[PDB]
């Protein structure tokens, strides 16, 4: 049986996800976290501001 | 005033009574059995003092992890114990420990506030006598929070959190590279 | 924007790597710092061979060999990264004076034009 | 008082009760007839158990007040989890037992 | 919480009269206890002149 | 602050007069780090919200790694796992 | 078909916790009077519910029925 | 690194003393500083209470 | 109470143990009566000796018999 | 031991207040808001400006801001008595889950804005507000069994 | 004062009588699952076997010269006191609105489920047998390694909660049926839940006669019924704890009881009924959960310690750290964070 | 840019074939390029030594601390070259030890300080027993661990009392509090003696020394120098107690006598361990100062380069012995290296100039370390401590010259037939040439630190 081998990355991700896949599908979640966290600044398109508060002491 | 519920705070007598066991045990591990009793008495103290949160933290992480790890080691490669505090092993004990207990009592006295005398040494021992603190009422506390403010400070002082990330990193890499012995 | 009235203070120039937040300050900011650069943008390229100069540092690691094998890629990454920090160490400043000061020519105008933030 | 202190006080006495029932009426009459070894994976598992507990203790106030730290506590804890997950990618490479005796080399003749 | 903050002056003023009326009355009680020998009951412990709260009371 | 100084001092001079059992010394040195927190927590309670209790959660998280390195180093007080020796 | 015997222990394991929940509900409405029960709104009912105890029992809507401000409570406790 | 304290109210009137450089006047902050100290430990409060209970003891 | 639960410990030496585990078979089930045997001579009540008994076994059998409650 | 101190006196230099009543004022919380808001603001402003110098806004604002709330609760005890009463009666159950009585809310608010012509201005422009008719949310569990007939009849008669 | 002690007696007799008949229940359902019939003979119907077995196995009580009685006479009482019973101090949704618990729920349950582990370890410490205590260290090691990934997942499901008192999770979860419908890692919680309270398909330290004809120590007598009752009670507690947070209490027919109680009762007749159906909801969410424990008892065989540590420290835990690289991420992305 | 280097090469040591002699070449060249392209912060460093603070708790003092971390980088580059050119997988924790040391040289406030001293100490506990197939290291590591634990809780108890008297933590808030409540002084000397575990002040004396002789020589170079500079650089960066108010002066009196009275030693490691102890005791004397850091900043480098140098010289002297000691530790006796001048006597010349360094003959080091030390002393007025420092220098010079007098007597039978062992020779030649040519540029630094 064959492990993963780096030098062909399109091949590596294949024969990682097919022979020792159980860390692949973890790290797919690990890349779905922050990369999708960077594809939101257009995707919220200024959706909402939460607007919470402690006590509003006002001005003169 | 529910007479015992006022001296339920003074549980320090059980603390010193457990710690006098903790250094004179029979077996090497009946001591660390008593150590978790020391920690749960500390948790009882912290719940009584107004912070049950850190009581439950100590129950979760000290007798949940590190005392479990003391018991975990003391099964395997058990060290050769001297039997107990024999009188020949209580030799040169009193002759320095009495003076050391006196000097450390004076150190606890040196934790006192500002007096350049021995008056502050007696002042902290009478600290409960002239005083019982007065609580107050809620002036504009909007949201309920006990350890939430701890994380607020952990956001303000974020850099020590990102550095104790490194100390937990060391806590896992060290025991790899000191016991695994790669081939 | 993007957060509350809380503030994040960071005037960072050290050996522990940091960055900047969205905005509220007078010092160097996050996204403007990668821009307003110069022809020193190949300074990160100058390090890009320097950690790839470890092959030149190989004066007989083993006996009678050279050209350390293809982990130089890793070195190349570090040859980028430190130099990137060195490019990010080219905070000339954010709108101070008494320096090279192209910021009053290439970033005074942006603070002029963007008159709504 | 009066709420659950009754439970944590009643229960030890119930434990001593169902213990101390049969200490008396069970027949005893006790007649007669009534260093070590190791592995790295028997020890390093519990050693490395502890830091991954108390990083959860680190994470627990953050998950208590996830709010009041918006857009920024997320960033800090993502950096914290990055610094921890690289420790995980260190320890994935090594921790397993090794079967000592299984040989396969080809056989030669003169 | 907005609901609660609209209640927040009111309730605090509910206490404030109390922390006027509890404070000076305690001081008057101690005027009765410390009379005879001249003494600084009628004196702030805090050297800044601004009103504080009494604390650490013996019951 | 009697409650923390007394357990600290007794752990300390237990660590002095410990002519038996290396691990009782080791756990007395552990219990120093919870004799100090009973000082720290009640000083924070007598003061305020989170100023010293932040240092308390720090010293708990770090006392874990203390005991971890102490065990994983005490394992190597000898040869490793087990062989012939003397 | 279904096991007529085997679901009888599940029937009593259902009924025991069922009666155990109903008894908690009854004993808390008898504890509190004919109302539901409050959760921990920490630091806040000890302003609010304590104030209700300083005035009345249960709840009331009026102007004020205090006397010596209905005897303003002040908590005190020993030094640690 | 100073949460919403029960002694925060004496930072400002200590720090506004050290707003100007009167820590090199070296005494202008000492009323402010020891009022900060009495917020910390209530020492002269406690001596005042010990005095009045000693007067209580002689009746 | 003693007559109801009634669990043994298997000693189970030969063919007669095959019939003993046929009593754990679904046709003539043990658990319709309560017989739920543990593999431990202290947690046991009765000690079914099944199979033939060698000369070699018998001290082990009596040692099992002694570590068994009254 | 959290023992209670319960001393008594009365201090001279001002006219005494009138206190307020129980947790049912949580129903009336917005109702004192828009009316007594500048009184509130001037009170807390005068408190914050006198740095440490409390106990001097008592005679001006500590009396004034309570006078306004006493006036508001007297107006609501004459205007919508039982409409207030069933609403806080709902609201003392359900843990003061203020979502948990949002149908008798509309009855009480319509009655107030009818007779005492106030509102509930929750400040913030982005979302929708008090009429939500929830539709992905945590509406109620026990839907105020003495009060569902009330909002049903208000849908019926009005 | 009198009402709460009769409250606590009702709740204790519920849990004790419950865990008594639970063993008969599981043996019956194994038996029908094993194509036979369970205890069908005891006394009056056949619901009574454990209730006679408890009186049976009291009256044995041996001690062993290889071990101090002072530890093993108390260590199964330890896990009987703490692991079994005072886990119910949190009143793990005592299924109404109300509880017998003040507040600060989930990490108390964490602390006591953590506290049981050296109750197992010191139990196995006994008798000084060089083949025994290594098996004890095995048991406790796998026990803590799955404690960790109970812990690190029910702290991440409360990231949709952020409030640490017990009820607020439950009132939060009634809108979505939040528990499993938004996330199916319930199942790995379930496969974590068989390990940290080992009534498992793992059976791992129950190498019953692979050792010298004894597995744990064979501390038979009152410590046996203590260990037995505490294991089953830890099972129904952690099963309730599953039905507490990551499976839901407060079934949606009580949400629809707005369309039912308003058609049934007039106005608050002593709250007579709703706590009962709420208890019915939580009970049927709890026993249907442990029916899968009684499945997995008799479906898949033991699980091979080295592969068990493989199953902890290699697969489930990095999937887990991915899964709370996204549940902070995805709610931050989609709209926003939760308040408290 | 150290954290990025750590997280990079912990991933690089993962999935490595345990060659593990190349990764240090990458770390050496990476620290070299990082210093070469990160020295550009010296222009933005100081107009008038303007400090810069990270988030209120961390301090960047651009004249002092920006030189200290440059020295740390320098000696780390030297150690990393010393492992190149017998090893296990360890440079990850070398770098994180550096991270801790640099945090304590940048730590404004005690939370960062305590985290980082404990991180640093954990690194020392680990590095002591990486070479786990020893009986020396096994004992020494556990001894270092237990006493570092005692001294750690001494740290934390000092600062907890400091918090008990003042609700702040920062020494920035100490701000010349001249009413000087006496417990503030006692807390501060307790914190001083707590941080002074590493110097092994004469009541805390012996325990470090058995640890130094029970580590391999490739390790005892590293931890006779890292915390030696680290905790003291913190201790001079903030001047805790302006004078001693006789507490610390007594500690250094019994040190600089009672560690130089440790004269007769036959073990090499003990000998230069006492050397590195007493020369660390030297720079404690200007912990007793105020507004004085130039002598300290110069004395660190103009000691530590030569300390590194003498360890590298007795590294080179393994090749010439005709006996060795244990697998981990080659050369422990002085009398092992007898006739070294009849071997390659250029290194005997280097050993000569770096020991004449430590005795302080004028034209290379001692008239620029000890001269600045003595002018900092006699600026304050500590007249007695001057003459006891002089006695310390003479009696230290005696066992210093013990090494040169055993170095160049006469060889029994060894001259010459060999192969070569080089390309790290430029490191030792760089340290020796910078030792004996600092008298050239001994005035440029005097202007540069006058402008910083
Ligand atoms: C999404 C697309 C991204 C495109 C980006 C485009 C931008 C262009 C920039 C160009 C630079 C390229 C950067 C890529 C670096 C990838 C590293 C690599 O692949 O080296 C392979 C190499 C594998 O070793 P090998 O011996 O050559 O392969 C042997 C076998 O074939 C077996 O080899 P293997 O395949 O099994 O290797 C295992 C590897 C899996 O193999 C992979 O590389 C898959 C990773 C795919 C990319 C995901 C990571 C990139 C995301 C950004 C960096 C996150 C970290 O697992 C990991 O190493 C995980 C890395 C850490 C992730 C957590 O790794 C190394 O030897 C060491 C290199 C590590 C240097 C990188 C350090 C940078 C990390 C930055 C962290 C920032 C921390 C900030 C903290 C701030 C505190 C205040
Ligand atoms: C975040 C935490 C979640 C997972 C991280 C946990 C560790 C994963 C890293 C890892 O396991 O790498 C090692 C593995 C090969 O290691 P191995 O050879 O088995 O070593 C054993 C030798 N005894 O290497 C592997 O094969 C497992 C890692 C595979 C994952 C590779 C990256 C997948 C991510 C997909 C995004 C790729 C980015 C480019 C996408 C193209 C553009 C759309
Ligand atoms: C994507 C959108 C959503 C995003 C959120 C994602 C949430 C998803 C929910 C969680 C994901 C589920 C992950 C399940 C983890 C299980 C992984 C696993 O078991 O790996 C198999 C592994 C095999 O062993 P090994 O030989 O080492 O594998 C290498 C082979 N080359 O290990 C093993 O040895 C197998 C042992 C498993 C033991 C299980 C025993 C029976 C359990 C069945 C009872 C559960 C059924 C009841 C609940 C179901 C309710 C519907």
């Amino acid at each position: 049986a064959n492990p993963g081998f780096w030098n062909g990355p399109f091949r590596y991700l294949r024969w990682s996800a097919h022979n020792r896949p159980h860390l692949f599908f973890a790290f797919a979640i690990g890349i779905a976290g922050p990369v999708a966290a960077l594809t939101l600044t257009p995707l919220r398109r200024k959706y909402l501001y939460p607007d919470h508060s402690p006590l509003p002491q006002s001005y003169p | 005033m529910y007479l015992t519920y006022y001296f339920i705070e003074i549980t320090i007598f059980l603390a010193i009574l457990c710690t006098i066991f903790i250094i004179s045990a029979k077996n090497p591990m009946v001591s660390i059995l008593y150590m978790i009793a020391l920690f749960v008495i500390a948790a009882m103290y912290l719940y009584l003092i107004g912070l049950g949160i850190f009581s439950l933290l100590y129950i979760m992480i000290y007798i949940g992890a590190i005392a479990v790890l003391f018991l975990f080691i003391i099964t395997l490669l058990d060290i050769n114990s001297t039997e107990l505090s024999v009188k020949s092993n209580i030799r040169d004990l009193p002759l320095v420990l009495i003076s050391l207990i006196v000097l450390t009592i004076s150190g606890l006295m040196i934790y006192s506030n500002d007096s350049i005398l021995i008056n502050k040494l007696l002042e902290a021992f009478g600290n409960d006598y002239n005083t019982i603190i007065t609580q107050d009422w809620f002036n504009i506390e909007n949201t309920t929070l006990l350890t939430t403010i701890g994380n607020v400070l952990l956001t303000n002082n974020a850099f020590i959190l990102l550095v104790l990330a490194i100390v937990l990193l060391l806590g896992i890499i060290g025991p790899i590279s000191i016991t695994m012995k790669h081939k | 924007s993007t957060p509350l009235v809380k503030t994040s203070v960071n005037y960072s120039y050290g050996d522990y790597p940091l960055i900047d937040a969205d905005p509220h300050f007078k010092r160097v900011v996050g996204y403007m710092r990668p821009s307003d650069y110069g022809v020193i943008g190949l300074a990160t390229a100058a390090l890009p061979a320097g950690i790839c100069f470890a092959e030149w540092l190989d004066p007989v690691k083993g006996k009678f060999a050279r050209p350390s094998v293809k982990f130089l890629r890793v070195a190349t990454m570090l040859g980028f990264a430190v130099g990137f920090g060195a490019a990010y160490a080219r905070s000339s400043l954010r709108f101070f004076g008494v320096t090279e000061n192209a910021r009053e020519y290439k970033k005074d105008e942006a603070q002029m034009a963007a008159r709504k933030a | 008082m009066n709420t659950f202190i009754i439970f944590i006080i009643l229960i030890p006495i119930v434990g001593f009760a169902l213990l101390a029932v049969n200490i008396l009426l069970a027949v005893y009459k006790p007649y007669n007839e009534k260093r070590l070894a190791f592995n790295a994976a028997f020890i390093l598992v519990a050693i490395l158990f502890l830091p991954f507990d108390l990083e959860i203790s680190t994470l627990l106030p953050y998950v208590m007040s996830i709010y009041l730290v918006s857009n920024y506590g997320f960033t800090i804890v993502l950096l914290f989890l990055l610094i921890l997950i690289i420790g995980f990618v260190y320890e994935i490479n090594t921790n397993a037992l090794k079967i000592n005796k299984h040989n396969k080399p080809n056989t030669d003749s003169l | 919480l907005w609901a609660r903050i609209y209640l927040m002056p009111l309730l605090q003023a509910e206490e404030d009269r109390q922390t006027v009326r509890r404070s000076i009355a305690q001081l008057e009680r101690e005027k009765e206890i410390m009379k005879g020998t001249g003494f600084d009951v009628d004196k702030s412990v805090y050297n800044d002149g601004k009103f504080h709260a009494p604390a650490l009371m013996i019951p | 602050m009697f409650i923390g100084t007394i357990i600290l001092v007794l752990s300390f001079l237990g660590f002095v007069f410990n002519r038996r059992n290396i691990i009782l010394a080791f756990i007395c040195l552990e219990t120093m780090l919870l004799g100090i927190n009973l000082i720290l927590l009640r000083n924070s309670v007598l003061f305020d919200d989170i100023s010293g209790s932040l240092f308390a959660i720090v010293i708990i998280i770090l006392a874990g790694v203390e005991s971890a390195i102490g065990l994983s180093l005490l394992v190597s007080y000898y040869r490793l796992r087990g062989v012939i020796n003397s | 078909a279904i096991p007529f015997e085997a679901l009888l222990p599940y029937g009593i394991i259902f009924g025991l916790l069922t009666a155990g929940g109903g008894a908690m509900q009854v004993l808390h409405v008898y504890r509190n009077g004919g109302v539901r029960d409050r959760f921990a709104i920490d630091q806040w009912d000890s302003q609010m519910m304590e104030r209700d105890l300083r005035l009345n029992g249960g709840q009331g809507r009026k102007q004020v029925d205090q006397a010596t401000a209905p005897e303003a409570f002040k908590h005190n406790h020993v030094w640690k | 690194t100073g949460g919403r304290n029960r002694c925060f109210s004496e930072w400002q009137s200590f720090m506004h003393c050290t707003a100007k450089t009167d820590a090199k006047s070296r005494a202008q902050c000492l009323p402010n500083f020891e009022d900060y100290m009495e917020c910390l430990h209530h020492t002269k409060e406690k001596a005042r209470l010990r005095e009045i209970e000693s007067v209580l003891k002689q009746k | 109470a003693r007559q109801g639960s009634f669990w043994p410990v298997t000693f189970g030496l030969a063919c007669c143990a095959v019939e003993m585990m046929h009593v754990s078979a679904p046709r003539y089930d043990q658990d319709r009566l309560g017989i739920i045997f543990r593999a431990s001579p202290r947690q046991s009540d009765i000690m079914i000796v099944a199979g033939t008994l060698t000369n070699k076994m018998a001290p082990v059998l009596r040692q099992v018999y002694d570590q068994m409650p009254e | 031991p959290f023992e209670d101190k319960a001393n008594m006196p009365d201090n001279v230099p001002d006219v005494v207040e009138v206190g307020a009543t129980s947790a049912p004022l949580l129903s009336a919380s917005y109702f004192i808001g828009a009316k007594c808001k500048p009184y509130n603001d001037d009170f807390m402003l005068c408190r914050e400006e006198s740095q440490g110098s409390g106990a001097i806004d008592c005679l001006k604002e500590g009396r004034r801001v309570t006078r306004c709330a006493v006036s508001v609760i007297e107006d609501i005890n004459k205007s919508c008595l039982d409409e207030f009463r069933l609403h806080w009666q709902c609201l003392e159950q359900n843990n003061h889950q203020l979502s948990g009585c949002r149908k008798a809310e509309a009855l009480l608010n319509k009655c107030v804005f009818t007779k005492l012509n106030l509102e509930k201005k929750i400040p913030g422009l982005r979302p929708d507000e008090e009429p939500v008719f929830l539709k992905k949310d945590p509406w109620i569990k026990p839907a105020v069994d003495d009060f569902k007939s009330v909002r049903a009849y208000a849908e019926a008669k009005k | 004062m009198i009402i709460n002690i009769v409250e606590i007696l009702i709740f204790l007799v519920c849990v004790l009588f419950s865990v008594a008949y639970l063993t008969v229940a599981e043996r019956k359902t194994l038996a029908y699952m094993q194509r036979r019939l369970g205890p069908n003979f005891v006394g009056y119907y056949g619901l009574l076997q454990a209730f006679a077995d408890a009186v049976k196995l009291l009256l044995k009580e041996i001690v062993l010269p290889k071990e101090s009685n002072y530890i093993i006479l108390v260590i199964s009482p330890l896990i009987t006191l703490i692991t079994a019973l005072i886990g119910w101090v949190v009143i793990p949704l005592g299924p109404g609105i109300t509880l017998g618990e003040l507040n600060l729920g989930i990490l108390f349950s964490l602390a006591i489920g953590s506290l049981g582990v050296f109750g197992s370890l010191l139990s196995g410490w006994s008798s000084n047998s060089k083949y025994s205590l290594l098996g004890s260290i095995r048991s406790t090691a796998q026990l803590i390694s799955y404690e960790l990934i109970l812990t690190s997942i029910f702290i991440i499901i409360i990231m949709f909660v952020s409030s640490l008192n017990i009820t607020t999770i439950i009132e939060t979860q009634r809108v979505v049926w939040y528990c499993i419908p938004l996330l199916p890692l319930l199942l790995i919680f379930f496969i974590a839940s068989v390990a940290e309270t080992a009534r498992p398909p793992f059976d791992l330290t129950e190498s019953e006669s692979e050792l010298v004809a004894g597995y744990f120590t064979e501390y038979s007598g009152s410590p046996f019924v203590f260990f037995f009752l505490a294991e089953y009670s830890n099972i129904i507690l952690i099963s309730a704890f599953n039905g507490y947070l990551l499976l839901g209490g407060y079934l949606s027919f009580n949400y629809s009881y707005l369309f039912n109680i308003l058609f049934n009762d007039y106005s608050y007749v002593s709250f007579l009924f709703e706590g009962l159906i709420n208890s019915s909801a939580y009970a049927i969410k709890l026993v249907f959960l442990m029916f899968s424990f009684i499945w997995v008892r008799a479906a898949f065989p033991r699980f091979t310690y080295d592969n068990l540590i493989n199953f902890c420290w290699i697969i489930l835990l990095p999937l887990l750290f991915g899964i709370f690289l996204i549940i902070p991420s995805t709610l931050y992305i989609f709209d926003s964070f939760p308040t408290l | 840019m150290l954290i990025l280097a750590i997280i990079s090469l912990i991933t690089f040591v993962s999935m490595s074939k345990l060659s593990d002699n190349r990764a240090i070449i990458r770390l050496i060249n990476i620290y070299l390029i990082l210093v070469l392209v990160l020295d550009s912060f010296l222009y933005l460093l100081f107009l008038n030594n303007q400090t810069y603070t990270v988030m209120g708790e961390l301090l960047i003092f651009n004249s002092f601390t920006f030189y200290i971390d440059m020295l740390i980088y320098f000696i780390m580059i030297v150690i990393s070259s010393l492992y190149g050119y017998p090893k296990k997988e360890l440079i990850i924790l070398f770098l994180i030890n550096i991270l801790g040391a640099l945090l304590i040289v940048h730590s404004n406030d005690f939370i960062t300080l305590f985290v980082a001293i404990e991180l640093q100490s954990y690194s020392i506990y680990l590095i002591t027993a990486i070479y786990n197939s020893s009986y020396k290291a096994s004992k020494a590591s556990m001894l270092y661990f237990f006493m570092g634990g005692i001294l750690s809780i001494l740290i934390a108890y000092s600062i907890n009392t400091y918090y008990s008297v003042l609700n702040s933590y920062t020494l920035h808030s100490l701000d010349s509090l001249i009413i000087n409540t006496l417990d503030l002084n006692l807390i501060l000397i307790a914190l001083s003696l707590g941080l002074l575990f590493k110097i092994g002040i004469a009541p805390l004396h012996k325990w470090l020394i058995s640890i130094y002789e029970n580590t391999p020589i490739l390790i005892t170079i590293y931890i006779s120098l890292i915390p030696k500079i680290s905790i003291l650089s913190y201790l001079v960066l903030s001047n805790i107690s302006i004078n001693s108010l006789v507490i610390s002066i007594l500690a250094i009196l019994t040190l600089l006598v009672g560690s130089v009275g440790g004269l007769l030693q036959i073990k090499i490691k003990r000998l230069l361990a006492f050397s590195g102890l007493t020369n660390a005791g030297y720079m404690m004397l200007l912990l007793l100062l105020n507004n004085n850091e130039f002598s300290y900043l110069y004395y660190i480098t103009q000691y530590s380069i030569s300390h590194l140098a003498i360890f590298m010289i007795i590294i080179f002297s393994i090749y010439y012995i005709n006996y060795i000691n244990n697998q981990y530790n080659p050369i422990i006796y002085v009398n092992q290296l007898k006739g070294l001048i009849h071997d390659n006597a250029y290194l005997v010349l280097s050993m000569a100039i770096v020991v004449f360094s430590f005795i302080g003959i004028p034209p290379l080091l001692g008239f620029f370390g000890k001269l600045n030390i003595l002018m900092s002393i006699l600026n304050n007025g500590y007249y007695f401590i001057s003459i006891v420092l002089i006695v310390a220098s003479l009696i230290s010079a005696l066992y210093y010259l013990y090494l040169l007098n055993v170095s160049i007597q006469d060889k029994n039978n060894i001259l010459i037939n060999s192969n070569e062992t080089v390309s790290s020779v430029l490191s030792y030649i760089l340290s020796s040439l910078i030792i004996l040519i600092t008298f050239g540029f001994i005035y440029n630094s005097l202007i540069i630190d006058i402008f910083n």
